[PDB]
RNA sequence: GUGAACCGGAGAAGUCAUUUAAUAAGGCCACUGUUAAAAAGUAUUCCCCACGCAUGUGGGG
């Protein structure tokens, strides 16, 4: 599989127009950037400048992984994207309308990974703290309502006893779920507890004008909330058979919005 | 919509809509006649177009002829704008 | 009417006494590897790398005073739950039961009368290689800025003296000659005391609640 | 028409730094220097989209330049052809009203690009002869709808109206 | 009558020796009580940036004492509490969330019979190397400078005197091993007294 | 299919020669942008689908 870098500049003059920066503000337009790097095959063909209309059909749906973190090279502050897929990206197809987005060009990295029982590998991840209640709804109203009755099943943020800290609710989190993927965690430290925000646009059928041939589409925004808990460690590897499909896949729900990417350092 | 919320040229969430063909406008316009595009990439079309002299057939941002001069022009709204100036004005 | 109440207290940003280390870039692991637990990588390093920071309060007892219309001893149980508060919290979560490690190296309470910053004895920066004496270090350009200032700056109006905190390990007895020191001390509650009695003459055991 | 009135106010609702910003752009393009085109864009744009007759971009690129060099209060009945027939009618008849009269007569042939620097030389001799109003909306739409032929009959009219008094 | 009151005080814009670099302090309102409900960006954009500044104050010592009306005692006070303040204060905006009450590093005080400012010595910006910091290499250039101009436009009817001040002589005027000022002053209410008996006898005692 | 029908005002021509708009002017005197903030120790994450339903696990926007 294939690892690629992205740089973007952080600071900068912040009286002029950033687009770079102002991109990494929803997370649904980073995956669709990331998306539109995937084209088709006969949409270089057709479109080799990209100029036709955007259309999700006409690109690849193959699943890929992406962590945005942040970092300082010597005097200036960048933030790195690293892409984890499983078919070789074209970024030349993706930003060349938008070569002002990335502060340095693109970087593209073959990477073979296996380790045998006995490897000590360090790695950081960032996961969503996601859970399914069984009682997650109480219907708390607001303004002179308070309690009203219904009941269903959703997914929520993770949450930890009172006489009980976050790390040490996280980390056994972690571990309980831990060998089913394949790996024993020997120290696990919380470094960030945050959350991640986005829209998304919804086609919405208003009324169908003097042939209108399939209603009037217009464009209706939702929003997007995850938590998103960002982790150190040390662990060790058992099963690599499993390890290797532990790496291929990602770790917990929401896959294809910046989580689930584990980076392991051998040691 | 038929755009997926796309600017046309720079694949940027589009803000606006921009006419190629005006022998439509006052409300008897198509739906092929409008183009999709963001903030900068009009206000460089907006400014492409100024003293041109064209009367009903502007500026289409999918042809690629036009591409060069758009380029150029975002590079210089990027390099040369004052968001304090437009901020303050409204 | 004047809803609005004049500070008391002004905090300046932190800000550290040496260059922002860069992480650990994670993007080599697909050429090279550290090797088997070798440097850049396994060093351990007790648990990470920390930094140091510079950190400036400076309370006004008059506006304090009179923002709580009297009730002196109140502002003063203020002062040292404010001084015992700063001393050992951590700005995010993960709150310390009880480590010793959270306690600062060093502290200045100083008497003034007009505020003077000392954030201008790192402005050539603090560069080691070496984390165990990096502290000792930052007090040691610390202290050399202070005596340079307190007896350039210096008016025979107001001559005042401080005090100071440390676990007296980073050279506390040989730092400008104990100029400014005066009563150094090595115990949190006991340098409450000091500030409370140099205050207004009471203690922190004493006065604790309205 | 509202989107002119409404163009001009805010024209004169401008401060000293985007008057000089106006001023220091005078013989130039729109799509040149960009903070003229932002001010412009931010002054003329929302008028556009509220109001459909708003003066083109043209017409209120050169009326805001003429604004910023000959600042002149809005008054209504300060038309150009009456000050200017105002001003001919006090000269001798043999040398310099055949001059004014032909630099008036000048901007029939023109058209709207090339026409900043023949009412600039108008508004210097409305300026030189202690003139401290003029009809900015007016003239707007003169400029506006100017290829036919009744405004300029209109034009001409007015300007002899005053200068047969 | 005529209410215009010339002058007896110039000063200049302060500007920094070295390229600034603008910053945006990303600040929330977090709120108390569990239960807000909204998730969408409320963040903030609050800016500020550091720099390293030259300032440049010029008194008249003439038309000075005659907008005060022959007040010699009252002018010297006046010259010798600028001095005091100008030295020991800095401007109250933001001060209660940045806290930036720093003293300055050197002062040179010159007594001449035309005005020359010396902002002209950091047209180059102030590059900044790892052996030395921002405020000595301000310095440095600041008297290379000042000797060029000392040692160009130079008359011989006009003489110049000048004081250097600098905490406990922490930072002198560093220009090898050229000493430029004619007398090196490491404290403040001392320089004060010594520009104060320059000007024709006066003390920081009886004039208050 | 009518005081009407049928019906060329046609050929042709350099407005060429001569001309500084020149001598002069300080846009000058006065002005804080001030008061405010955790991107993080939570108690519902904006939607769909596989399972048996002890504040349940997996998959996709
Ligand atoms: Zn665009």
């Amino acid at each position: 599989i294939y690892l690629s870098r992205l740089l973007i500049d952080t600071g900068g003059n912040p009286d002029r127009p950033r687009p770079g920066r102002k991109w990494l503000d929803n997370i649904y337009n980073v995956h669709r950037r990331l998306s539109m790097a995937f084209p088709s095959g006969l949409r270089r063909e057709q479109d080799p400048h990209f100029l036709k209309p955007f259309s999700p059909n006409d690109f690849q749906k193959t699943p890929f992984l992406f962590r945005v973190d942040n970092n300082i090279d010597g005097n200036d502050k960048r933030a790195i994207i690293i892409v984890q897929s499983v078919l070789e990206p074209d970024w030349d197809y993706c930003f060349q309308n938008a070569l002002d987005f990335l502060a340095a060009p693109p970087e593209t990295k073959e990477y073979n990974p296996e380790f045998k029982a006995g490897q000590l590998l360090r790695f950081r991840l960032r996961v969503n703290a996601s859970v399914r209640r069984h009682i997650p709804e109480m219907v708390q109203q607001d303004g002179q309502t308070i309690e009203t009755g219904k009941i269903l099943h959703k997914r929520v943020s993770l949450t930890w006893d009172a006489s009980s800290t976050p790390d040490q609710a996280l980390a056994d989190w972690l571990a309980a779920k831990s060998p089913k993927l394949g790996f024993t965690l020997q120290r696990c430290e919380l470094l960030q507890l945050g959350w991640v925000y986005g829209s998304k646009p919804e086609p919405k059928n208003v009324k169908v004008k003097e042939q209108g041939q399939g209603y009037w589409r217009e464009h209706k925004y939702n929003p997007l909330r995850f938590r998103a808990a960002l982790l150190e460690g040390v662990l060790e590897v058992d099963d690599p058979k499993l390890f290797l499909k532990t790496l291929s896949s990602g770790i917990g729900k929401a896959k294809s919005f910046g989580f689930g990417l584990l980076s392991v350092l051998p040691i | 919509v038929m755009d997926h919320a796309a600017c046309m040229v720079c694949k940027a969430p589009a803000t606006t809509v921009q006419h190629v063909n005006y022998r439509r406008a006052g409300g008897k316009e198509i739906p092929e006649d409008l183009r999709a595009l963001c903030r900068l990439c009009h206000d460089a079309c907006t400014m492409l177009e100024y003293g041109s002299g064209m009367t009903t057939n502007r500026i289409d941002p999918c042809d690629p002829i036009w591409r060069e001069r758009i380029l150029a022009k975002r590079k210089e709204i990027v390099e040369f704008r004052s968001r304090g100036q437009r901020f303050r004005k409204m | 009417s004047n809803t609005t109440v004049e500070a008391a207290l002004q905090v300046a940003h932190a800000i550290s006494t040496h260059i922002a280390r860069p992480e650990i870039d994670y993007f080599v692991a697909a050429d090279d590897v550290p090797g088997e637990d070798a440097g850049a990588g396994h060093i351990g390093e007790s648990m990470f790398a920390s930094a140091c920071f510079y950190k400036y309060f400076s309370i006004d007892w008059e506006q304090l005073v009179k923002n709580l219309k009297g009730d002196t001893n109140l502002a003063a149980h203020t002062v040292g739950a404010f001084l015992l508060a700063a001393a050992k919290t951590n700005p995010s979560g993960k709150q310390n039961s009880f480590a010793a490690h959270n306690y600062p190296d060093g502290i200045l309470v100083e008497f003034k009368n007009s505020p003077i910053s000392y954030a201008n004895a790192f402005v050539r920066p603090v560069s080691v290689v070496k984390e165990s004496d990096l502290v000792e270090q930052s007090i040691g350009q610390l202290s050399n800025y202070v005596n340079d200032i307190r007896l350039g700056y210096y008016d025979e109006q107001s001559p005042v003296i401080g005090f100071w905190f440390s676990p007296n390990n980073r050279y506390p007895l040989g730092y400008k000659h104990s100029k400014l020191a005066s009563r150094n001390i090595g115990n949190l509650n006991e340098l409450v005391g000091a500030v409370l009695d140099y205050i207004g003459g009471f203690k922190w055991e004493e006065v604790q609640k309205s | 028409n509202r989107g002119t009135v409404d163009f001009i106010a805010s024209l004169e609702n401008l401060k000293e730094g985007d008057l000089g910003i106006l001023r220091k752009l005078r013989g130039a393009r729109l799509d040149e220097k960009l903070p003229g085109f932002d001010l412009f864009s931010a002054l003329w744009w929302p008028l556009r989209q509220k109001n459909q007759r708003a003066p083109k971009r043209e017409v209120a690129w050169l009326i805001a330049k003429l604004f910023a060099e000959f600042r002149f209060e809005q008054r209504e009945g300060a038309t150009l052809p009456i000050l200017m027939g105002g001003i001919c009618r006090k000269l001798e008849p043999k040398k310099e009203l055949p001059r004014v009269l032909a630099r008036f007569d000048q901007l029939a042939s023109l058209d709207i690009m090339q026409m900043e620097e023949p009412l600039s030389v108008i508004m210097g001799i409305l300026r030189k002869h202690q003139q401290v109003c003029l009809d900015w909306v007016g003239l707007t739409d003169v400029l506006s709808f100017w290829e036919q032929e009744p405004v300029k009959r209109e034009w001409s009219d007015s300007f002899i109206k005053a200068y047969k008094i």
